[PDB]
């Protein structure tokens, strides 16, 4: 979701919930450790 | 000086010091976490004397 | 997290209830006044759980009892008789 509709309110609520920081490493890390 | 007695207050001043200093023991007194700080009514949702 | 970083992963102690705090968190920042009561029952709330998560690690997980008691028999001399026969046979080594 992120920023990909308008109306949607949880696209973001990890955003405010989280930081930018650990927002990302939350949701970089977990594909890309399960790849490795 | 006696003078320092609040009028409006003087009916009640008696019973408001002996509450100030019993709220001021209480908080003052090493209590243990007393469950009667209810989450419920918060003194900040206690509406104010005002 | 320091010690995950070279725990194997070892969920966090609230696991998924963390982002519950961060909702009451975000619940504190749409409050309209800063309740220290709120705040600190939610910290404490978070402390609690992780606190007990850690000595249910370290009591059954890590046996710190264990670690006690060696401790315990070495550094404090509990094996006083051990110790005695130790003193007794290294006394030749260890008065010089």
């Amino acid at each position: 979701p992120q920023v990909q509709s308008a109306a949607d309110e949880t696209a973001v609520q990890l955003s405010e919930l989280l930081t930018l920081p650990v927002l990302m490493k939350r949701s970089i890390t977990a594909p890309l450790a399960a790849h490795i | 000086r006696q003078h320092t007695m609040v009028s409006f207050l003087k009916p009640v001043l008696k019973q408001i010091i002996m509450a100030g200093k019993s709220m001021q023991l209480l908080k003052n007194l090493q209590c243990a976490e007393s469950t009667t700080c209810q989450a419920g009514a918060r003194d900040a949702e206690r509406k104010s004397l005002y | 997290e320091n010690q995950n970083v070279n725990l194997t992963r070892k969920g966090s102690i609230l696991k998924n209830q963390e982002d519950t705090f961060a909702a009451e968190l975000h619940r504190l920042k749409q409050q309209p006044l800063f309740s220290l009561v709120d705040f600190e029952q939610v910290v404490d709330r978070i402390r609690s759980t992780v606190a007990e998560h850690l000595w249910k690690l370290m009591v059954e997980e890590s046996d710190l009892l264990g670690q006690l008691k060696i401790i315990k028999d070495f550094y404090l001399l509990g094996r006083g008789e051990l110790f005695q026969a130790f003193i007794d046979t290294a006394q030749h080594m260890l008065k010089t």
